[PDB]
């Protein structure tokens, strides 16, 4: 047990905020691993958020979000970022993590999950 | 139990044609030294030699690493022909009528992905036997192994010294000794240099 | 039926490529013993025996136990090569072009898994044929057994007295014994130890 | 027939309580499986709550559940229990057992499931 | 068509694992029958015997039954090796180093389930040749069949005469019968009796 | 064609009362198949409610179901029966028979389903 | 492009196992003839005849047709073995380890289903040699083909005459003729006559 | 890593089946050259002369084209046999019992789709060796390659010199060329041409 | 591409009525493929209402519908025609053709889809 | 990474109209992919809509706009066009593209996706 993923940073802003959302994890060697975000609606579907794969520079962001958010890991703490930028009243839903052994940050088969989180617009 | 767990994760995404290095721009480094076990005929009509040997390859693989602390019990995985990415050494100068005599076995793994993996085989060179000092001659026949589609700026072939430690002593052949080499030779088909390891072995006539 | 049950719950979390063991840091425990036909051949211009044998492994599974008064009138089944996690016993000395001769057969269990392996083979081994007596002679020819990838620590191997008792006598050599014996050996290669059972065949010139 | 198993221990508590769900087995070899407690909320979908692999100490918790509820078994008595406390208004949905054969108590492949049971914070 | 809703029907629910049988606790019923079809050679040097033969056994299977009038035209139905459940039956004294020679065909199948199977195959026996009368000898030598894994309480063998009927006349050895019969014995492996068939060739010397 | 089955002896009952919904087969084998009969709520999906074997003697039940409903056939007239007592206002839902090839009752691969019927408390 | 539309389309609803026949209670038409190329060896101490073949068998599929006014370019699909309806067509007198020498190709498809089937082969047959004239001598051999499980009311096979125009002349033996004939036999298995097609190859000593 | 991401990206819509050409209506451009190592045996009871040599044969691909720029560090990929398209060429007069002696091993593609493809063998063709000049003599053995199914229309072949650069000169023969030439023949079976490349060795006896 | 199916023949009808649905094929050989008629309701899912085999004699209905409705086909026009008589309250929803490869009727892999229609009682 | 396919042409028009919906691709080589158009509406699921393949000329339409929209490419700008006539009151629902690796534009294995765009009547 103890693979843990633990999500932080949520809460609510107006449209043209900033946000740091953050994921730390244990339990597991975060160096061959390599998170993806995903965002889910209340009333919709699972869809990528960004990607980075476990060597460290291979950042995949969406169509939608390819100008705005940022991702960026640090193995040395054990954490993943995800700096949102210019917010907007679409931008609503739970956003969590998902692990995966080594890979590309693309589609790939995910191992661990993470916990929801709520950002609000 | 843990080694059931172990299995299930090792191979989430595993591609067996791929190469396990980190930084696709670099070679892997590959170990080969074979060991002889006994030289079981010396034809002279034809030109041929069957002898005894265990082939030894170690490389490292990247993508099999676990933690021996989150995995209790578990130090050593052992994965079949067909599932794990495995070097293609063959004999270039052979004589048996399939060209690959080797005997497939486990790939054996541990905390580190270091793999080894020893085919055992019967084989069948090419030599030259001469029989001009028919009373007494030091014949000298070659075995060539190398990597056929490898070669070169992807897999750095290197040799380690045999082992003559379990020789059964022959009948009529006495063994003075089996030195290696290693070589880098272009060839005509493609323009990157292949590596390949000489092993000589000198038999003496009784 | 119940057998189509049983078929399919037996099977329902099973990986072929883990030790079938209850606690992953205990060695599984196989028990060998060679059961000898016929001696077909012994050549001596080579130096080859050819024999026909029949090898006996046993070993306990541990994930294929049922209960016979829930699953009535199945007591057994039988499980083909490649579902069921198998020993890999191999012969070292062996002088056939394939280094392996036997012939795969079913796996046989019963209600507490018990399982028993009885693979058939005409085995060419290797031995030295004296003839400084040629008159007389006691010839004695080895046969080692042993497993490839696990030893020591993995799989504590066992030996059982041969079975001499369907021999059929030959014409010019005859029995005069098949005495076994277990050791243990290291080898260069790896730092834990491998175990072996190796059968002396004793055949007196007629 | 005969693989029955019955879970009790339901009903409805206030926020910062106590519960002591249970569930009896029978008609299988007890000792033989992997017991992995599940929850359905009216609107969601199946999520983990707990799990314990057949040997007798696996246990693996989930994220949101890690510190407050507590899994166990009895082989003599053929029972799994699934001690809750500190329980939160988000945690009411139908729970109930899964067993499978030899395993983790991490996915599997489930074999005898179980009966619903309410709770209600 | 028909003969594509029934091939896709018949194999609905299917484990080629499990013994075709409709009470599980009573024992299958299997009928074997060998047919000569020509003496290929006679070695004595060695001790072999070759021939011609072609197999033939019947069961009668339960989960492969339809209905003629349901599925008009489609009468019967064959299906290739590794589909349906097929028995075991080697040759217990075979001197030919793969140890089975036979070319696996098809197993046909009519509207009651009664299965056909007849393999041939080029069969290298061993037999014994007495020549202390060189000028005249009706040497006698033995094929022995059964089941490997299933027998006894499983699989009740059952014999049918020999089919001498396409023979085609040889030039030293003519033949003067192939008498069969049935034995149960017991081996050391088991508890179980395990029953077998022998087909005797008699072969005089012209 | 003509692999027909049909249902019959739905209606509405109050609670605690009797039913002993029938299923009359025709076109196949009726005795190389083991019928299981599939209960489906307005808003909720398919659940098993009992099953028997082609040899005879194979009844499953389910757990919510063992002590109340009991299943039979008749190969005679080629008819299943699963007569059900002691009615509760929870088995509302559509019954429906399924048969399946040489099985054992449990989760197979069904061949030829069943119409609809109607059983209110 | 079109070329692979066509192979995702043709495997749409296909089952290798079931006769590509339009009407399920008609026979299928195959056509059998086979092509010499040379007289590799004609033992007489043992009884065999080595010949390198090329068999030529043609059927009508109905489940492999497409319009090449809607795929246009595409005139010819090509099937590998294991995934297309083949005749088993057998050498009733082979005197091969094996039973069967045809190394196997390429099922070669048009926009009517015509298919043709053309595998090589280097077959020993087994010939009866008479040397009652040694110094000159018109020997017969014969090839009996068949199907082994199709036969009668499902395949019907038909002859066409051998084709010598390859052949390449012996140094001893030389050719006189190759006739073919059909005959339709009963054997004791079944009760559905099975037909067979014979070629009658004369080599006259020189 | 980006090695991991091209093998997933390069097989995502391939059928291993189809002609990889980007216009269906057009003939592929294989290329064909043979490279000798040594005349192994030559001989003249019988008529067979094994050699052992390296195939060489190089189409190109279309639908195995990536960007280096996008894949940094790949620029070569691997493919085992039975997942990319190959060419079926075979030996058309060889003597050996399976008729196809070609150790099968990788294609290697590079950044363009121009694949290579070096199977090495032990080929044993069929000669006609002449003794009419015993003391000298200069005899020519032809070695025939071709496509069997695909000809014409579809794959026109070409020939590139022979590589005669590693040769080991042999004992008794000795070479003195290995021309090489391209025919177009009409076979009795289809109405296309077939093109096929015949090499002519020419050994001297010393 | 040109490989269309186009239906007609929809409506409004009271209960007790008639109807002659029809479905034109164009673009693929129409006499080596097995139509199928759909039937979609605004609320369920599809379900068999009839099929056809290719060679021109298989026809197999629905339970449901064994009785009404009647499945014929016409290789000479490229059409199916689908005539239904006692239409009942519950027979109202979208109906469309499906084609397949050489086929029975019974369940196979369907290649071409057709359009939708509207049925109303 | 930039992988990226931007739609545009979008809003709102009444029947009988026109529009030029188009789409632009980055980050991978546009002439080996065939587009494909994809149509959602609020309450239903994914349609085809259109489909060229990599080739140039393999259009491909549905049954419902075989007549009024035409689609097209264009490889010097790397951009795929769908121009859209005499719209109804029904094509109310997101337009988006797919993109596939060489393939005909028929039914394949799509690789990268696009963004949604609104089109009302
Ligand atoms: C697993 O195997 C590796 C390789 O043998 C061990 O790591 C070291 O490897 C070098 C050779 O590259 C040896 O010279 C060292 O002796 C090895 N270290 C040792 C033996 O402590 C490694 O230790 C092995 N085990 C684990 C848990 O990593
Ligand atoms: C199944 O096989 C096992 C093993 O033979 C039987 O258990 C005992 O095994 C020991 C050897 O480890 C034998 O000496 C005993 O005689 C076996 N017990 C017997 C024969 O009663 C076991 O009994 C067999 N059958 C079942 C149902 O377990
Ligand atoms: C299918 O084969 C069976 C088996 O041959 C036929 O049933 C009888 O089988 C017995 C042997 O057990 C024969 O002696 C009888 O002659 C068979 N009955 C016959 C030939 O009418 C069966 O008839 C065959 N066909 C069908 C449709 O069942
Ligand atoms: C495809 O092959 C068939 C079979 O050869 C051709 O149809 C005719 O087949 C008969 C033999 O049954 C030949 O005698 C005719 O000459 C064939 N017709 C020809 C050659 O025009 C068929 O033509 C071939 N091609 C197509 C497109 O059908
Ligand atoms: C990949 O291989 C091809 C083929 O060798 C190279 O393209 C040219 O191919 C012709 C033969 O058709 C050679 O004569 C040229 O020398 C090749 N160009 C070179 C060597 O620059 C191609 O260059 C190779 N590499 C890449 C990245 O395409
Ligand atoms: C890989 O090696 C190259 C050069 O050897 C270097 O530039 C790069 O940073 C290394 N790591 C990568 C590419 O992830
Ligand atoms: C292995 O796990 C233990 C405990 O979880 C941890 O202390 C150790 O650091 C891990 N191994 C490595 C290499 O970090
Ligand atoms: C397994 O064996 C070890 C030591 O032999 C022991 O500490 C442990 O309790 C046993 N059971 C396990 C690990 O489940
Ligand atoms: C097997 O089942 C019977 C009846 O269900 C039970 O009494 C018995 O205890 C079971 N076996 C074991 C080992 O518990
Ligand atoms: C099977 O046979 C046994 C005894 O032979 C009998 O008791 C039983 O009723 C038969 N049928 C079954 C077990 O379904
Ligand atoms: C086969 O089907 C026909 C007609 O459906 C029926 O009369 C006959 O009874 C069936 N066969 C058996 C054995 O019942
Ligand atoms: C098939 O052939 C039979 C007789 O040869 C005939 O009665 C039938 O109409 C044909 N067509 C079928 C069965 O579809
Ligand atoms: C093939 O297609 C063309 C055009 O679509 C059509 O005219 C022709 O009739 C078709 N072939 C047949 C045999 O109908
Ligand atoms: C293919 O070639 C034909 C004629 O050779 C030509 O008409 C066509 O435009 C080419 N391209 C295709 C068919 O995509
Ligand atoms: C490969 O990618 C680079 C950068 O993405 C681009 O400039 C180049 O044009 C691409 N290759 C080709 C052949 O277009
Ligand atoms: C490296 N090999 C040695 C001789 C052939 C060469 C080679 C090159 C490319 C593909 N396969 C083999
Ligand atoms: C010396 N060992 C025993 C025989 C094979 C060899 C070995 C060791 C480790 C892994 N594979 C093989
Ligand atoms: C003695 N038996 C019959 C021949 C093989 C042997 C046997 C027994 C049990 C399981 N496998 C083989
Ligand atoms: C033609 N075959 C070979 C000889 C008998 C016949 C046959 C009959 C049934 C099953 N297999 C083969
Ligand atoms: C082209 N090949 C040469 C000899 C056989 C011929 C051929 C023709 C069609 C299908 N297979 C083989």
């Amino acid at each position: 047990a103890q693979v843990q993923l633990v999500e932080s940073g949520g809460g609510l802003v107006q449209a043209g905020g900033s946000l740091k959302l953050s994921c730390a994890a244990s339990g597991f060697t975060f160096a061959h691993y390599a998170m993806v975000w995903f965002r889910q609606a209340p009333g919709k579907e699972r869809e990528f958020v960004a990607g980075i794969s476990w060597s460290g520079a291979s950042t995949y962001y969406a169509s939608s979000v390819k100008g705005r958010f940022t991702i960026s890991r640090d193995n040395a703490k054990n954490t993943v970022y995800l700096q949102m930028n210019s917010l907007k009243p679409e931008d609503t839903a739970v956003y969590y993590v998902a692990a995966a052994r080594f890979g590309v940050g693309v589609d790939d088969d995910y191992s661990y999950w993470g916990q929801g989180t709520q950002v609000t617009v | 139990e843990f080694q059931r767990k172990l299995y299930k994760e090792l191979v989430k995404n595993y591609n067996p044609l791929e190469r396990p290095v980190a930084n696709d721009s670099q070679p892997l480094t590959v170990y080969f030294s074979l060991s002889l076990l006994q030289i079981m005929d010396v034809d002279e009509k034809n030109q041929v030699l069957t002898t005894n040997i265990w082939l030894q390859m170690s490389w490292t693989d990247h993508y099999l690493q676990w933690n021996v602390s989150e995995y209790p019990g578990v130090k050593t995985v052992r994965f079949p022909d067909g599932q794990i990415w495995k070097p293609d050494i063959l004999l270039y100068n052979s004589a048996d009528e399939r060209f690959d005599a080797t005997f497939h076995t486990n790939v054996l793994v541990n905390s580190s992905g270091h793999c080894q993996y020893l085919p055992p085989g019967i084989f069948k060179s090419s030599c030259y036997i001469d029989v001009r000092w028919f009373p007494f001659d030091v014949q000298h026949c070659k075995l060539k192994f190398g990597s056929w589609s490898y070669g070169g700026w992807s897999l750095d072939l290197q040799m380690q010294e045999a082992d003559i430690s379990g020789y059964i002593p022959n009948g009529e052949w006495d063994l003075v000794g089996i030195p290696g080499k290693r070589s880098e030779r272009f060839y005509e088909c493609c323009k990157e240099p292949y590596p390949d390891v000489t092993f000589t072995v000198t038999m003496r006539r009784r």
